[PDB]
């Protein structure tokens, strides 16, 4: 998993 | 404390006197918390990710303790696979990245 | 160095002869770079975060210089908004998280 703009 | 990162960050987060885990996120503007009952309105905000965009509740003037360091401020509350703790917070509590 | 996180923790990587910009994202189990052509054979992998999940190419053992130290991890390749630098390779150059 990957994190927000 | 100091955190290496073998194993995803997670720290216990008290908010609304529960305890809940958050992921410290330096690649997270906002902070992003998984559906829960906040306390006042919330405004409108798209936010993008890995995936695309998505609408969240915007609440402000949440008061969050990470790692017992008090923090106050925005909020985000929408679909996240884990909470993320991003750097809205982050630099309220002094988290800085060393190496 | 220390890098503070009121601004979003872009470095240059230096990843097969090109110079690029990546976010040190320590809410990144691994490394994704935007679209590119890495020499060696690949395995189609999914990736989730916000907004869901994207297809990516996974090269291993690639080398990458992170703010000049050098980094041999795996390197997820796809349609990212950003490159971002996961735990994979954060570990690989001594980084850490404090407060
Ligand atoms: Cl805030
Ligand atoms: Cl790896």
């Amino acid at each position: 998993v990957v994190x927000a703009x | 404390p100091q955190i290496t990162l073998w194993q995803r960050p997670l720290v216990t987060i008290k908010i609304g006197g529960q305890l809940k885990e958050a992921l410290l996120d330096t690649g997270a503007d906002d902070t992003v918390l998984e559906e829960m009952n906040l306390p006042g309105r919330w405004k409108p905000k798209m936010i993008g990710g890995i995936g695309g965009f998505i609408k969240v509740r915007q609440y402000d003037q949440i008061l969050i303790e990470i790692c017992g360091h008090k923090a106050i401020g925005t909020v985000l509350v929408g679909p996240t696979p884990v909470n993320i703790i991003g750097r809205n917070l982050l630099t309220q509590i002094g988290c800085t990245l060393n190496f």
